[PDB]
């Protein structure tokens, strides 16, 4: 009797409709962007929240924002990309491993970018830098494993200790001089 | 086109949160970076010998204790994939699902930097080189013993000696087994440290809810919904309600930045802290008391948690404390300058149904009576209050 | 705008050496605008028969913020004449003709284009060398091929380079002459001139309305090797425009000689945000639309033109609504 | 104003001596540390006790018992440091005697000087 | 009398007629308008 | 203040501020003295 139904914070979730059906009441939902951006060689690619590129499109045309156009995407322009972060538009499929990233996408993922026209970024992923692997032996021997040349390095490491002592004069920041004000 | 004319608020919230979250890829990697050990031994299965720590070993990627960790805390799955089209159609809300209110409310919660697989691939590594971390100056240098013996080297560095550890093998490893299996069955309300996990994920949820919250207030205006107080009032009127809005919104988003920064910053110290626990405690056995955990330290163990790591620290606890009669030291009476005095351990006086006066010797952590000789004493200089013997005279006095 | 085309300075003050954001009266970056082409006339041997010109007395667009022109972009370049498509010519940069008003209706035989009580008009004299703009009402005449009269294409106006544009006197009335003949000019308003010097550099032309008048821009007076556009004017009209169109010019020149006018653009104006950068001698060499795309908004949020390298969150997309639904009664039903 | 022994806390590697001095706001420490390189397999013993003698045994201090393949005598044994390998001769100097254990080698000839 | 003096500042400050050793930030000078400029674009005179 | 005792004097008449009066500055009343921090009144160069 009383069709609409609210949850805890006052926002409709449900409906009686005079048809004789009950209707969940959902949100409109957005699509979130992010830009992955390469400086030295002005490259750039999207990355569509965790949305699974389906619902994405070259146009995005059945969406709307207040940025007027998407990035260029030049002749390239193949399908997006699926990734376990989310649907990527401007990466190609690289198979490679590396040791670190600057732009690293999440989860395990880099975007390489193609530094020597520079081509489309990539989708590389990070590789666990596996130890020395030693064995362990069945009898009362074990296998050790030394060193047989070494070299030095010098780590640096700063510590703070102070901050900048400062005092202000309340009544010329205030008032700077104006009678009036004082 | 109202909070156009706000200028650099929007932008200054958007900065300090990508700062703050490239500040914590940095923990992570250091953190990490530090964790890594340079050697370490395969973990292959039965890996443990008589000590039965296969809990610690990883399912064919991660840790039976660490799924067990991870199923027994109430957390929200995020998407991180296709969670926008998992809200889609959503069912009925469930207590006000966090995760698709980041579509509604305008947040979103970026993924970790490192996946499940590559996490659990850091703390094995480092459960394969623990018996390993060297007797001798054991950093540069990776000897790949069994675990029993590094656990009877352990146990022999705390005052047990070397004849009561040969004779008590198997009830060693059985009281062992019976102290690491008692951890599956706590988790639960009682345990200090899974509240303190339960704490740090439910102080996550509150930042998301107090953000999702907000959104509802109506900063003395008529309604909360800009659209509805559009098609209600006028130009004159709609821009001072819409500006009403306007300022407590972004007042809700400042409060939310600095919040976020002070836990940052309380994150990074809390990161050390756990680093400095690593290096400490699970890649060598700690001699001060407290640090690692109660009792006497022997061997860590590490795996990942929610937020950060769960530590499960062994230690030795004694019980059935007895009172013996000892001595600083052992002279020679016919030569007074020829002393000795016990070598971790202590100089006892013997019960054992023979000689009178006798002394005997007993490791400083576990009462077993043994001959005095040269591999327990050292030569000292004479003392007021040490023994003179006359008869009897251990062999080093000899 | 990355070499910032079409950008009015700010009209208080200058800056040096820096990068600020401003909000101001800016076009789309990437925006085409309106392109528009002035031609010679027919003529056999000697003798100009009739003007060629386009329907663009008919297209009546709305003004709403004002707008910038581009004139003369394609000079000192190979082109063709209209009306001679196989004539190869070099282009020379010609002067736009506007008129703008406040009501808009049909002509004589309800042909769209007739501006009512008061229309301000702005139009180019002495063949390219003063501009004249005044109220001036339109009153048209009753004539052949006139306005009001019988046989009514469009009205036009038009110069003759053999007498008009003469090296030793320019005609600076010929033009208005022309006007002349198809609108009685009456309770006239303000009638101005200002001076230009003749040159074939691409120039910028912009104008717009506030409650002090009608304020008409130009990089001619400070910048000419630039482009920044400078007020040097201001009109009193007091009337809100809401419409304008372009006024059709033909070359009344000898059908073997022809040159080829460079065809001037038009821009719209917007209230948006931008990102300029101020030189040492305080001209805007480069800007950033701050609504163009996502990098245009990371290089606003930073106000820089250089960002660091990383990952950013922007503006995410909204879903659109597809249909509606409403859900209502009657009042009862009536009792018949 | 010491040479720290825990692994971390002052810099990477092998801690061994470290410099300060003044920055902006604070100190500037600069860590030398000894980072090893080209490690290599041996096979080593915990202990050796003499065969004629089983509660005669020792076992090496700060380093390790090797096996050499010294173009000598079979099943020979040297003694190396921790941290850099280099095989040297069994001696009083980087032996301790110990109490015998399963796992320690018997050896019957060629009997390092410590345990003769 | 607090706007008397520094050390009178000092003390309305903390208000108590004892205050501790330091060195303490009190209210600085400022410069005197020495003259004036002007500046204009009129001439306008009547017609004698 | 950062002030080279060239700008300052025994009564700061080119300046003005709320405070009434400068401090006592008895009989002694040298000239400024010129500091590293500053030029202070009221302080005698002791190289102590």
């Amino acid at each position: 009797q009383q069709r609409f139904v609210y949850d805890a914070y006052q926002n409709l979730v449900g409906y009686y409709s005079d048809d004789g059906n009950y209707y969940c009441l959902r949100a409109c939902v957005s699509v979130p962007v992010s830009v992955i951006y390469d400086k030295e060689t002005k490259t750039h690619a999207t990355l569509f929240g965790s949305v699974a590129c389906e619902h994405i499109s070259s146009t995005m045309s059945q969406y709307s924002r207040s940025t007027r156009s998407m990035l260029k995407r030049r002749d390239s322009t193949y399908g997006p990309l699926q990734t376990p972060v989310g649907c990527v538009l401007g990466l190609v499929n690289s198979s490679l491993f590396v040791e670190d990233c600057k732009l690293p996408l999440g989860q395990s993922l880099c975007a390489l970018p193609d530094t020597p026209v520079p081509g489309e970024m990539r989708l590389a992923s990070i590789a666990f830098n596996h130890p020395i692997q030693v064995d362990q032996l069945n009898s009362s021997y074990f296998k050790l494993s030394i060193p047989t040349n070494f070299s030095f390095g010098v780590t640096q490491e700063y510590i703070q200790t102070t901050i900048q002592k400062v005092t202000v004069d309340c009544k010329q920041y205030v008032c700077n001089g104006f009678q009036k004000c004082e | 086109q109202l909070l156009r004319e706000y200028g650099q608020f929007c932008s200054k919230i958007n900065q300090a949160l990508h700062g703050a979250n490239l500040r914590q890829d940095d923990s992570v990697r250091n953190l990490f970076a530090s964790v890594k050990s340079s050697q370490s031994s395969p973990i292959i299965p039965g890996f443990g010998g008589d000590f039965n720590l296969t809990l610690l070993e990883p399912v064919s990627a991660r840790s039976a204790i660490e799924d067990l960790l991870f199923d027994k805390v109430t957390i929200a799955d995020p998407g991180y994939m296709q969670g926008y089209d998992d809200c889609m159609q959503q069912g009925p809300a469930s207590a006000r699902d966090l995760i698709c209110a980041q579509y509604v409310a305008g947040y979103k919660v970026l993924p970790p930097l490192m996946d499940v697989n590559m996490e659990a691939a850091y703390t094995s590594s480092l459960l394969g080189s623990i018996a390993g971390v060297g007797w001798t100056a054991g950093l540069s240098s990776f000897a790949a013993i069994p675990f029993a013996q590094s656990i009877f080297y352990r146990l022999n560095g705390v005052g047990i000696t070397q004849q009561v550890l040969s004779e008590n093998q198997k009830l060693i490893a059985n009281k062992f087994n019976q102290a690491l299996g008692a951890m599956q069955t706590g988790f639960t309300t009682t345990n200090e440290a899974f509240q303190k996990v339960q704490d740090a994920v439910n102080n996550n949820a509150q930042a998301l809810s107090k953000l999702a919250s907000e959104l509802s207030n109506t900063f003395g205006a008529i309604s909360a919904s800009i659209g509805d107080i559009i098609q209600r009032l006028d130009p004159p009127e709609q821009d001072a309600q819409i500006d009403r809005l306007i300022n407590g919104r972004l007042t809700t988003l400042n409060a939310f930045v600095a919040q976020q920064l002070v836990r940052s910053e309380s994150a990074a110290l809390s990161a050390q802290l756990a680093k400095d626990k690593v290096n400490e405690c699970v890649k060598a056995q700690s001699k001060r008391s407290g640090f690692c955990g109660q009792g006497t330290h022997i061997v860590s163990f590490v795996v990942n948690a929610p937020n950060g790591l769960y530590f499960m620290h062994v230690g030795y606890y004694p019980s059935n404390h007895i009172e013996v009669v000892s001595a600083y030291g052992l002279c020679d009476a016919a030569n007074p300058t020829n002393c000795i005095a016990p070598v971790n351990g202590y100089f006892i006086k013997t019960n054992n149904t023979r000689i009178v006066d006798e002394w005997s010797y007993t490791g400083s952590s576990f009462y077993a009576p043994e001959p005095i000789t040269s591999l327990n004493t050292k030569y000292v200089a004479p003392q007021v209050t040490y023994q003179n013997i006359s008869t009897n005279l251990p062999p080093p006095l000899l | 705008v990355s070499k910032a085309d079409g950008i009015i300075y700010p009209q208080g003050r200058t800056y040096s050496n820096i990068t600020i954001t401003y909000q101001g009266l800016f076009p789309y970056q990437g925006d085409h605008g309106d392109m528009y082409v002035y031609s010679a006339g027919h003529a056999t041997g000697t003798t100009p028969q009739k003007l060629f010109v386009a329907n663009y007395s008919q297209d009546v667009k709305q003004f709403a913020n004002g707008f910038v022109v581009r004139i003369g972009a394609a000079a000192n370049s190979t082109g063709t004449v209209i009306i001679s498509p196989s004539t190869s010519a070099t282009i020379r940069k010609i002067y736009p003709a506007f008129m703008l008003g406040s009501s808009v209706g049909n002509f004589s035989d309800g042909k769209m284009g007739r501006f009512f009580n008061h229309t301000l008009v702005l139009l180019p004299d002495g063949c390219g060398t003063l501009l004249r703009a005044f109220y001036c009402i339109l009153e048209p005449r009753s004539g052949n091929h006139c306005p009001a009269g019988n046989s009514y294409t469009s009205f036009a106006t038009y110069h003759t380079p053999a007498t008009d544009c003469s090296d030793g006197n320019y005609n600076r009335n010929a033009s208005l002459n022309s006007f002349k003949e198809y609108f009685n000019l009456r309770n006239c308003t303000f009638m101005y001139t200002y001076n230009i010097t003749e040159d074939e550099i691409l120039e910028w032309f912009g104008i717009t309305q506030t409650a002090q008048g009608v304020h008409l821009f130009s990089s001619r007076y400070v910048d000419l090797y630039g482009g920044n556009m400078f007020q040097f004017a201001t009109l009193p009209v007091y009337d809100t425009i809401k419409y304008y169109s372009i006024i059709p010019h033909s070359i009344r020149s000898i059908q073997s000689d022809r040159k080829a006018w460079a065809a001037f653009y038009v821009y719209k104006l917007q209230p948006l945000t931008f990102l300029l950068d101020f030189s040492v001698d305080g001209y805007i060499r480069r800007a950033i639309d701050c609504g163009f795309n996502d990098l245009s908004q990371l290089h606003c949020s930073y106000e820089s033109f250089d960002v660091e390298s990383g990952v950013y969150s922007v503006s995410s997309f909204e879903a659109k609504p597809s249909g509606s639904v409403v859900e209502q009664a009657e009042g009862v039903e009536c009792d018949f």
